[PDB]
C-alpha cells in the first residue's frame, strides 16, 4: 500500500535554450532547460579535451517547464528568467550571488475556474514571450487569455487580456511573437478563426490570420492594427525578423511567407502540395523540395536564418533585400545535417547550440565558405539517454574471476534510446566494476602509497603496524629489501616533492629525502608528540603531531633540501586536521601557482591561511554543523579535510570533509564581497549526496590524477565512491559496491598495468586493477552509447546464449497505396510531380546485439514484410520437455501490417530461438543465429504477448488467447473477450494483468485443470494506461499503472473491502505524479525488507526512478517529515512539492486521491540541511534526527543495485 | 530477466489466497443470468458448494 | 489574487469528493 | 467488403507517443492520399478537434423488416452496435465490418431508451409499453418489470450501478433502484410529457426536458425529491438533454430550431446558442474524447457538427441522413459515428481521409 518514490537517474533531454546574462552583464551564458531541470553553461575556448561546453550551475524544479524567456529589468545587474509551468504558472527568477542558488522575484498564479472557461481538460501550454526592448512580457494562458506583465519593486501589477473579446474573434492561437520597432510593445498573433484539419481540405481551404495588437502599458488599451486574413491553412510558428528589415516570417508546412505592414504579401511554395489546398498567391522556389512542419530556426545577424528541419537537415535562409529594406526573394542552401532538434540558439557569433530530446544535443560552429554559403562543424555534444521506449535487464560479459562468487547478482540495463537518425542503445550500469588483473594476499598492512621514481609509478610503499614494505615496480613488481626507506617502523605519509624529482616519506620520528632508492638526508622531528598525518604541496610539506603542533618544511635549491619554517599560528584551540592546496586556475584571488593551507580547530572554526606567509584569509566560525553556504567572518568532530581542484586545467576547487560518519562536500564559487582587504573572494556551497559513512590515521579522501584520463577523488570506507569531474565541470559520484568495503587506495601506472589504480580489500588483498574501457564515466551513470542510426523499439535479453534481440526500424519512401475490391488487395503506385515529397514508410528488422563487443552479429537479422510493424517483443519462458526444468526461454515477437484504415489489419506471431552454432572463421561473433520456430498469420492484429507457466498468452484483436507450444505449432487452450486494444500484458503465477489504451487495466486468471480463462477484476473508470507492473510486497501484490497524465498508481484486489463489489472492482491504494511518462518496468529484490521487491522504471524523458514498498509505521514517520519539508523550506521557482506530486486528473469523477507514496527527492533535502537545522524539524514533529536518518539512509542501502 | 533475479514462486500472495476460498464473493442477483465466461469453482467438485444455482462461478 | 509576493510558494488546491449511493453529496442552495 | 479498421491508427499513435510529448511536436499529416498511415485516433490529436468531423459515408445498415430506428448505441467495448427499432427488435451490427451479426426481439413495443452502465456489465432498455428490461453483455434477457403506465422515452443512470431514472409520457420522472427494482420516488410538478432525462456525471442531479412551455427544463434532487431549479430556455418541446463528462455544461436541443449551452454553475445567464438547423433539432451526442465538440441531428435529416466557442457550425450538410434523426452514438474511439433515421436506414460516418476531394452526395456534390 505504502511506498516511496526515489530518483536514480536525472532526466536527460533538452527542450528549451537561450543565451542570456545569467551570472553578470559582462558575459553571456547558455541557459538550457528540459523536463523539470535547469542547466547553465559556459563556453571554454582553450579546452584540453577545441571548444567545449562547461557546466556552471544545475538547478532542479518541482514542476515541468513549459516555456522559458529572459528579460533584463530596469536597474538590474543580471538577466532574469521567466519560467513557465503547467496550467498557468509564471515565475521570475534570477541568479543569486552571495549564495549560488536561484532567487525568486515574482510569482504569478493564473489558474482560476473563470479563466478555464468551463474546459477542464487543458491542452494549451503557457507561452512566455518577451519584448526585444524589454518593455513587457506576455504569457498565453489557456490559449484564450493574454497575461501581460508590465516592466519599469521591478514589476507593475499584471492584467489579463481576454483573447476572444478582441476584434476578429481569434480563438485558436498558433504562435505569437513580439515585433521590432513599433514604439509600444507590439504583439503579432497567428490564429485560426475557423479551424480546419489537414484531411478535410475541400470545404475550408485556407484559414489562418494575423493580428498585430499594440499594447499600451499605462492606459491598458490595445487596438488591432495590420490584419491579414488569407494565409494558408497549415501555418505553424512565426518568427520576428530583426530591426534593420523588420516584419515577420511565417512558417507553413508547405510554404514560407514574408509579411510586413507596408509590403504586399510575399511568399513561395516549397513543394507541389499547395496546388489544390492553398489559394494564397505563392511562387515556386527553385531547386527546393522540402517541408517546414516541425522545424526550429533562429536568426544569425539580420537577413540570414538557419533552419533545422525534420530529418535534422540544416538550411540557411537568406532574405534577399532591395534598396528600401524590402524583401524581394528567398535563397536556400543545403548545409550539413545534424541532430533532430527541439531548440535552436545562436551563442557567440560563429556558434549554434542545438538542444534535443531525442538524440545528443550538440554545439556547432559556422564559418563562411570561400551569395554567402556556410559550413557547419561539431564542437561539443551533450550525452542524452533519450526517449526510453523499451529496456531490458541483462548480465554483463566481462565480470572478473575474483568477483564471480559475489552473493548479489551482477547485472545491467540496456535502453532503447533516441529516435530516427539518432536512434541508439544505451548500456546503463550504475556502479563501477574494476578489472582485477593481478591480486595478492598481503595481511597486516593497512596504508599504501605509490610514488613516481625515475610518469610511471616507481614504488609501492605499504605501511604495517610495526614495519614498512617496499615494492619495486616495473616489468614485474617485486618486494625490495635494500636501504633507503625506513622499514624498522611504520610510515604516516609518503609522496613526491618538487615535480616528480624526489620522494618524501614521513616516519613518526622524522622525514627522509630520496632520489629514488638513494636517501639524501634525514630531519628528526620531536614536535611534541608523534606525527599523525602530513599534507604535501610542490615545495611545501606541513607536519601535524597528535597534540596540534604544526611545522612546515620548504624546498630550497642548494640539489634540493627541506628547510624548517615554523608557522606563526595563534592557538586559541587545538588544530584537529590539516590540508594543503595549490591554485592552477586561480579563483583564490584574495584581492602562476598560489599555495594555500586549510586548518580545522577543535572549537569548530575553520581557517584558510595563505601558505608562504601565515596570515588569516578566511574564517568560518561554526564549521562542523554542515551549513549550506560557507561565508567568512573575519560538536560532531571533523575527521579528515581535503581541498582538490578538478576539471579543465584544475579550474574549480572542491572541499571534502568528514564529520561524524557523514560525508558533506562543497563546491566553490567566486564572490566579490567588499567587507575587508585581506580576504578570499570565494564562498563554498554544499552539494547533495547519496553516500553515507555508516557501517595512525587512514585517509579516506585520496585524490587521483589520470586514471583512464579521469581525475578526481576516491572516497574509501564502508560504501566506496568515485568522485569525478571532467572538462564538463559536472560532479559525478559513482559507487563501487563489489569487493565490499575498501580500506585504502592508490593510483598505479605501470607497464603490465595501464593507467589504473590499486586498492586494499577489507580481507587484506592487494588488487592491481584497471577501469573497464567500454563505458563513459562522464555521464551520471556509466554508459556506453550504441549508435544504431535507426529507431530501436524493443530489446529483450535472451538468457541462453546471453545476447540481446533489438527491434529496429528505418524510414523508406512510400510508393504504393493498398486498396480493397472485395476479393484481394490492389496497389496504386503514387505517381506525382517531380516537386513532391514522399511519405515515410517504416520497414522493421530484428537485430542481434552481443554484449562482448556491442556490434550487431553479422548474418543474424530477421527482416519482416513490407508494411509489417512489431508491436511487442518479450523474452518468453515457454515450457519444454527437454531441459532439466520445464521452462525454455524463447523470444517471441508480435507483429502486424499497417495498411491504412480501409484494409483489414491482420497479425503474425514470430517465436524465435537463439542457438549457438559453429562460428565462421574470421568472425567470432557469428556463433549465434536466430532459429524461427513459429511464424504464422493470426486472425487479427497481435498487440501484446506474455507467458503464464509456459503458456504463450497473446492478444489478437478484442480477444486474449492462451497458446501452448507443441513441437512446431501453437494450440489454443483458453480465451476471453476483452477491451478495445490490449497493448500491454504482464503476468505472475497464472494471473494475467492486461492494459487497454483507453479504458483501464483488467486482471485475468487461468486455471490449468479446466482449460478456462476468467476475468477476476478490472477497473471501470476510463484511464489511458501506458504500461503496467506489479508492486510486490511481503504478502501484498499491487498493480502499478502509468498513465498519459504522468501519473503512477497502485491498484489492489481486495474482496473484503466494501467499496468494491464482491471481487469485481480494482481499488487504487496509492496515487503519485512523476514528472514524465513511463513505458518500461523492472523488478529486482532489495539488497523488514525480507521479501519485498523494487519496481524500477525508466521515464520517457530520460530518467530512472524507483518505488520501494515500506511498512505503515515507517511511512508515517516520514510523512510527518514530508509535510514539514514542504512548508518550512524555500523551493526553486516558488513551486509547491505537494501540488506537483498530487494526482492530475483532467476531469472530475468519484475517486478522491489516495496519496500513499512519499517524495523521496523532497525527503532527500533533509540530508542536505545542516545539523542545527536538521534537529529543528525533528523537534517540531516529535522525534530525534537519529530515527529519521535510520529511515532515509536505509532506503539508499537496499536500493543500490545496477 | 525478471524471474531468475526477482523470483516470486516462494511468495504466497493475498491475490492467490483470496481466489481459492473466494474470500467474500457476493451471491449474484437476478437469477436468470448466464455467467458463461466466469471461473470454474473448485467447491462444486470437492465439497458442498453451498449456493448451487445462485453461485457466480460455473458448475461442471 | 494573481500576483504573489513563511515562504511565497504556490498553493496546493485540493477538493474531496463526498460520495453517496446517488452520486455526490449536493447542496440545494447552488441551484436556483 | 468495406471496413474502417481502427487498429492501424492506434499502433501509429503508440509509436508516436514514445518520441512525441505534445501535439506541437507531432509531424503534420499532409493532404495527399499517400499519407494514409500517418493518421492517429482523436486521442492522438487532442487539440485540433476538427479531426472528429465525420462527414464521410461508410455504410447504410438496413434491416429486412424496414422499421424506423429510435435508439442507436455502441457496446462499451466498441465491438458492435445494438440498434432498437419500432418493431421491438435488437439488430446487432459488427463494429469493424458492418455487415450483420444477429437479430433479437426484445420488446413488443417500439424501443425508446438504451443505456449501458458505467461498467460494461448491464444495459437498460425501455420501450413504448412501459417495460424496463435488464440485459447482460452477451444479450441475455434478465428481469423485466413495468416502470410506467405510458411510453417511457429516456433512461439515464447515476455515477454507479445503483440507481437510474426514467421518464415517460405521463409527466413523471421516476427514480429507481437497480438491484431491488424498487420505485424510490416520483418527481412531480412538470406539467406535460417529459421526453429526456440525463443524470449528472458526479453530482447526483436529474435534468428533465419537456413539451410544456411553462416548465421546459427542471433540475431535480434524487434524495429529497425537491424541484431544484427551473430553466425557461426554449419556446417548445425540448427534445434531448445531454451533459458533458466534465460536469459543467448542459446542452439542450428543442423543436424551436435551436441548440443551447448552459453552465450549470450559473443558470441566470446563458452560454452561446447554436443556430444553423433549418428544421427542428432532434438529436444530440457529445464526443467522448473531445470536450467542446458535439454533433447534432435534425428533423429534416441535417447532421451538423459544433464546437464550444465557435459561433458557426464546424460543418455537416443537409440531406445527409434522410428523414428525421432520432439518436446518435460515437464509437468509444471517436473515429466513427452512427445515426438513426425516421426512415428505415442507419448510416455510418467516419473521419475524412487526407487528400480526398469531397464531391460525394453528402458533400459539395460536384
Ligand atoms: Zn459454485
Amino acid at each position: 500500500m505504502y511506498a516511496v518514490y526515489k530518483q536514480a537517474h536525472p532526466p536527460t533531454g533538452l527542450e528549451f535554450s537561450m543565451y542570456c546574462n545569467f551570472f553578470n552583464n559582462s558575459e553571456r551564458n547558455l541557459v538550457v532547460a528540459g523536463t523539470s531541470q535547469l542547466y547553465v553553461y559556459r563556453l571554454n575556448r582553450d579546452a584540453e579535451a577545441r571548444e567545449k561546453l562547461e557546466l556552471a550551475a544545475s538547478f532542479s524544479f518541482f514542476g515541468n517547464v513549459m516555456s522559458m524567456a529572459s528579460v533584463q529589468l530596469a536597474g538590474a545587474k543580471r538577466d532574469a528568467l521567466l519560467l513557465s509551468f503547467k496550467d498557468a504558472k509564471l515565475s521570475v527568477v534570477e541568479y543569486d550571488p552571495g549564495t549560488h542558488d536561484l532567487k525568486t522575484l515574482s510569482l504569478h498564479y493564473f489558474e482560476e475556474p473563470e479563466l478555464r472557461d468551463g474546459f477542464v481538460q487543458n491542452v494549451h501550454t503557457p507561452r512566455v514571450r518577451v519584448d526585444p526592448d524589454g518593455r513587457c512580457a506576455a504569457m498565453l494562458v489557456y490559449g484564450t487569455r493574454l497575461v501581460v506583465l508590465p516592466f519599469r519593486s521591478s514589476f507593475l501589477p499584471s492584467y489579463i487580456i481576454d483573447v476572444r473579446a478582441l476584434d476578429e474573434k481569434l480563438l485558436n492561437i498558433i504562435d505569437l511573437q513580439f515585433l521590432h520597432g513599433y514604439y509600444e510593445p507590439t504583439l503579432l498573433i497567428l490564429f485560426e478563426p475557423n479551424q480546419t484539419w489537414p484531411g478535410r481540405v475541400a470545404v475550408r481551404q485556407d484559414t489562418c490570420s494575423i493580428v498585430a495588437i499594440s499594447l499600451n502599458i499605462t492606459q491598458k488599451v490595445h487596438p488591432v492594427i495590420w490584419s491579414l486574413t488569407s494565409l494558408p491553412f497549415d501555418c505553424t510558428q512565426a518568427l520576428a525578423v530583426p530591426k534593420p528589415i523588420g516584419g515577420v516570417v511565417v512558417f507553413a508546412v508547405n510554404s514560407l511567407l514574408y509579411l510586413n505592414q507596408s509590403v504586399p504579401p510575399y511568399g513561395v511554395a516549397l513543394n507541389s502540395l499547395t496546388t489544390g489546398t492553398t489559394a494564397f498567391p505563392l511562387r515556386t522556389q527553385e531547386g527546393v523540395r522540402i517541408t517546414l512542419d516541425c522545424a526550429q530556426a533562429t536568426f544569425i545577424s539580420y537577413d540570414k536564418m538557419v533552419i533545422s528541419l525534420k530529418g535534422g537537415e540544416i538550411y540557411v535562409l537568406t532574405l534577399i533585400t532591395d534598396g528600401m529594406r524590402s524583401v524581394r526573394a528567398f535563397h536556400f542552401d543545403k548545409a550539413a545535417a545534424s541532430v533532430l532538434t527541439t531548440s535552436m540558439v545562436t551563442m557567440e557569433p560563429g556558434y549554434l547550440f542545438l538542444g534535443s530530446r531525442l538524440g545528443n544535443s550538440l554545439l556547432l560552429k559556422y564559418t563562411e565558405k570561400l551569395l554567402a554559403t556556410y559550413s557547419f562543424e561539431v564542437c561539443d555534444s551533450i550525452l542524452n539517454i533519450g526517449p526510453c521506449a523499451n529496456a531490458a535487464v541483462g548480465e554483463p560479459a566481462f565480470l572478473s574471476e575474483e568477483f564471480q562468487n559475489s552473493p548479489e547478482p551482477d547485472l545491467e540495463i540496456v535502453v532503447c534510446s533516441g529516435h530516427g537518425k539518432n536512434g541508439a542503445l544505451s548500456v546503463l550500469q550504475k556502479s563501477i566494476r574494476p578489472q582485477v588483473v593481478t591480486t595478492f594476499e598481503l595481511p597486516g598492512c593497512y596504508d599504501m602509497w605509490t610514488v613516481i621514481a625515475p610518469r610511471r609509478h616507481g614504488f609501492l610503499i605499504l605501511s604495517r603496524e610495526d614495519s614498512t614494505m617496499i615494492l619495486q615496480t616495473g616489468q614485474e613488481i617485486m618486494e625490495l629489501d635494500t636501504s633507503g626507506f625506513a622499514t624498522q617502523g611504520p610510515t604516516v605519509f609518503a609522496g613526491n616533492i618538487g615535480d616528480n624529482r624526489y620522494i618524501v616519506q614521513v616516519s613518526p620520528l622524522g622525514i627522509r629525502l630520496l632520489e629514488g632508492v638513494n636517501q639524501l638526508h634525514f630531519i628528526p622531528v620531536d614536535l611534541g608528540a608523534p606525527i599523525v598525518q602530513c599534507a604535501v604541496a610542490d615545495p611545501y610539506v606541513v607536519i601535524m603531531s597528535a597534540e596540534g603542533h604544526v611545522t612546515m618544511f620548504l624546498l630550497k635549491s642548494d640539489h634540493h633540501r627541506l628547510a624548517l619554517h615554523k608557522p606563526p599560528l595563534h592557538h586559541q584551540s587545538k588544530v584537529i586536521t590539516l590540508c594543503l592546496y595549490r591554485d592552477l586556475s586561480g579563483m583564490f584571488t584574495t584581492e602562476e601557482p598560489t599555495h594555500w593551507c586549510l586548518l580545522v580547530r577543535e572549537n569548530g572554526t575553520m581557517e584558510i591561511y595563505q601558505l608562504p606567509d601565515w596570515r588569516l584569509v578566511f574564517l568560518v566560525k561554526n564549521f562542523p554543523v554542515g551549513q549550506r553556504v560557507l561565508v567568512d567572518s573575519s560538536l560532531p568532530l571533523v575527521k579528515e579535510v581535503l581541498l582538490v581542484a578538478l576539471g579543465s586545467r584544475q579550474s574549480r576547487p572542491y572541499l571534502l570533509v568528514h564529520v561524524d560518519q557523514e560525508l558533506l562536500i562543497y563546491e566553490a564559487f567566486p564572490h566579490d564581497s567588499q567587507l575587508g582587504q585581506g580576504n578570499l573572494k570565494v564562498r563554498f556551497k554544499k552539494v547533495p549526496h547519496n553516500i553515507n559513512f555508516r557501517e595512525g590515521r587512514v585517509a579516506r579522501f585520496r585524490y587521483f590524477e589520470d586514471i583512464y584520463g579521469y581525475s578526481g577523488v576516491f572516497i574509501c570506507g564502508p560504501s566506496p565512491h568515485w568522485l569525478l569531474v571532467t572538462g564538463r565541470g559536472a560532479l559525478r559520484l559513482h559507487p563501487m559496491a563489489i569487493d565490499g568495503p575498501v580500506d585504502s587506495f592508490a593510483p598505479f601506472h605501470n607497464v603490465n598495468c595501464p593507467r589504473g589504480f590499486l586498492y586494499f580489500n577489507r580481507q587484506g588483498e592487494l588488487r592491481i586493477s584497471v577501469l573497464p574501457a567500454y563505458l563513459s564515466y562522464d555521464a551520471p551513470w556509466p554508459v556506453r552509447k550504441i549508435p544504431l542510426r535507426c529507431t530501436a523499439h524493443y530489446v529483450a535479453y535472451h538468457v541462453e546464449s546471453k545476447v540481446y534481440a533489438v527491434a529496429t526500424s528505418t524510414n523508406t519512401p512510400c510508393a504504393r497505396i493498398p486498396r480493397m475490391t472485395g476479393e484481394e488487395k490492389e496497389f496504386e503506385t503514387i505517381e506525382r510531380d517531380e516537386r513532391y515529397i514522399h511519405p515515410q514508410q517504416e520497414a522493421f528488422s530484428i537485430q542481434l546485439i552481443s554484449p562482448v563487443s556491442w556490434e550487431a552479429i553479422p548474418n543474424a537479422r530477421i527482416e519482416l514484410q513490407e508494411w509489417e510493424h512489431v508491436t511487442c517483443m518479450k523474452t518468453v519462458s515457454l515450457r519444454s520437455e527437454e531441459t532439466v526444468s520445464g521452462l525454455k526461454g524463447y523470444v517471441a515477437a508480435g507483429t502486424c501490417l499497417m495498411q491504412g484504415e480501409e484494409v483489414t489489419c491482420r497479425g503474425r506471431i514470430l517465436i524465435m530461438d537463439v542457438i549457438e552454432v559453429v562460428p565462421e572463421p574470421g568472425q567470432p561473433l557469428t556463433k549465434n543465429k536466430f532459429k524461427v520456430l513459429y511464424e504464422k498469420e493470426q486472425k487479427g492484429p497481435v498487440t501484446a504477448l506474455c507467458h503464464c507457466n509456459g503458456h504463450l498468452v497473446s492478444a489478437i484483436g478484442q480477444k486474449i488467447f492462451l497458446w501452448s507450444l507443441r513441437a512446431s505449432e501453437l494450440t489454443g487452450m483458453a480465451f476471453i473477450d476483452t477491451q478495445l486494444y490490449i497493448h500491454q500484458m504482464i503476468s505472475v503465477k497464472n494471473f494475467i494483468l492486461a492494459a487497454d489504451v483507453m479504458k483501464s487495466i483488467s486482471l485475468l486468471r487461468y486455471q490449468e485443470e479446466s482449460k478456462t480463462l476468467s476475468l477476476v477484476s478490472r477497473d471501470a473508470k476510463p484511464l489511458e494506461v501506458y504500461s503496467v507492473d506489479f508492486m510486490v510486497d511481503n504478502a501484498q501484490l499491487g498493480f502499478l499503472v502509468s498513465d498519459r497524465d504522468r501519473n503512477l498508481m497502485v491498484y489492489m484486489y481486495l474482496p473484503e473491502a466494501k467499496e468494491s463489489f464482491g471481487g469485481m472492482r480494482l481499488l487504487r491504494r496509492a496515487d503519485f505524479h512523476v514528472g514524465a511518462h513511463v513505458n518500461t518496468f523492472w523488478r529486482t529484490p532489495c539488497r523488514v525488507w525480507e521479501n519485498k521487491h523494487i519496481t524500477w522504471f525508466a521515464t520517457l524523458d530520460g530518467g530512472i526512478g524507483l518505488l520501494l514498498p515500506m511498512q505503515e509505521k515507517t511511512y508515517r514517520r516520514l510523512l510527518m517529515l514530508q509535510n514539514a519539508l514542504t512548508t518550512m523550506l524555500p523551493h526553486h521557482a516558488g513551486l509547491n512539492p505537494r501540488a506537483f506530486r498530487m494526482l492530475h486528473v483532467d476531469r472530475r469523477t468519484l475517486q478522491n486521491a489516495v496519496r500513499n507514496v512519499l517524495d523521496g527527492e523532497l525527503l532527500n533535502r533533509y540530508l542536505y540541511l545542516s545539523t542545527m537545522e536538521r534537529s529543528e524539524l525533528a523537534k517540531k514533529i516529535g522525534t530525534t534526527p537519529d530515527i529519521i536518518l535510520d529511515d532515509l539512509l536505509e532506503t539508499d542501502r537496499v536500493t543500490a543495485h545496477f | 530477466m525478471q524471474e531468475i533475479i526477482a523470483s516470486v514462486d516462494h511468495i504466497k500472495f493475498d491475490l492467490e489466497i483470496a481466489v481459492e476460498q473466494q474470500l467474500g464473493a457476493q451471491p449474484l442477483p437476478f437469477p436468470g443470468m448466464d455467467k458463461s465466461g466466469a471461473a470454474v469453482c473448485e467447491f462444486f467438485l470437492k465439497a458442498a458448494c453451498g449456493k448451487g444455482g445462485m453461485c457466480p462461478f460455473r458448475h461442471i | 489574487k494573481h500576483d504573489l509576493m513563511s515562504y511565497p510558494m504556490f498553493p496546493a488546491p485540493e477538493e474531496r469528493i463526498k460520495w453517496d449511493e446517488y452520486g455526490e453529496i449536493i447542496k440545494p442552495e447552488d441551484f436556483l | 467488403r468495406k471496413t474502417i479498421d481502427y487498429n492501424p491508427s492506434v499502433i501509429k499513435y503508440l509509436e508516436n507517443r514514445i518520441w512525441q510529448r505534445d501535439q506541437r511536436d507531432m509531424r503534420a499529416i499532409q493532404p495527399d492520399a499517400g499519407y494514409y498511415n500517418d493518421l492517429v485516433p482523436p486521442i492522438g490529436m487532442l487539440n485540433n478537434p476538427m479531426n472528429a468531423v465525420t462527414t464521410k459515408f461508410v455504410r447504410t445498415s438496413t434491416n429486412k423488416v424496414k422499421c424506423p430506428v429510435f435508439v442507436v448505441r455502441w457496446t462499451p467495448e466498441g465491438r458492435r452496435l445494438v440498434t432498437g427499432a419500432s418493431s421491438g427488435e435488437f439488430t446487432l451490427w459488427n463494429g469493424l465490418t458492418f455487415n450483420f451479426e444477429t437479430i433479437l426481439q426484445a420488446h413488443d413495443s417500439p424501443v425508446r431508451a438504451m443505456t449501458w452502465s458505467h461498467n460494461d456489465m448491464w444495459m437498460l432498455t425501455a420501450d413504448h409499453g412501459g417495460y424496463v428490461k435488464y440485459w447482460q453483455s452477451n444479450m441475455n434477457n434478465v428481469k423485466m418489470f413495468q416502470a410506467h403506465k405510458e411510453a417511457i422515452r429516456e433512461a439515464s443512470f447515476s455515477p454507479t450501478d445503483n440507481k437510474f431514472a426514467t421518464c415517460s409520457d405521463d409527466g413523471t420522472v421516476r427514480i429507481w433502484d437497480f438491484l431491488r427494482c424498487h420505485e424510490e420516488r416520483i418527481l412531480r410538478g412538470h406539467g406535460a410529457d417529459v421526453k429526456c432525462v440525463d443524470w449528472h456525471p458526479t453530482k447526483g442531479l436529474v435534468v428533465s426536458g419537456s413539451k410544456d412551455s411553462q416548465q421546459p427544463i427542471k433540475f431535480w434532487d434524487p434524495k429529497t425529491g425537491q424541484s431544484l431549479a427551473t430553466l425557461h430556455a426554449h419556446k417548445n418541446t425540448v427534445m434531448e438533454v445531454k451533459l458533458n463528462l466534465n460536469g459543467n455544461w448542459l446542452l439542450t436541443a428543442s423543436r424551436d430550431h435551436l441548440c443551447k449551452l448552459f453552465d450549470i454553475r450559473n443558470l441566470k445567464e446563458e452560454l452561446q446558442v447554436f443556430r444553423g438547423h433549418k428544421k427542428e433539432a432532434t438529436a444530440v451526442a457529445w464526443h467522448p474524447v473531445h470536450e467542446g465538440l458535439f454533433a447534432s441531428g435534425g428533423s429534416d435529416g441535417s447532421l451538423l457538427f459544433w464546437h464550444v466557442g465557435v459561433e458557426k457550425e464546424v460543418g455537416g450538410m443537409e440531406m445527409a441522413h434522410e428523414g428525421m434523426i432520432w439518436s446518435l452514438a460515437w464509437h468509444p474511439l471517436g473515429h466513427i459515428l452512427c445515426s438513426g433515421s425516421n426512415d428505415h436506414t442507419s448510416k455510418f460516418w467516419t473521419r475524412n481521409r487526407p487528400g480526398d476531394k469531397m464531391r460525394d452526395r453528402y458533400n459539395l456534390n460536384l
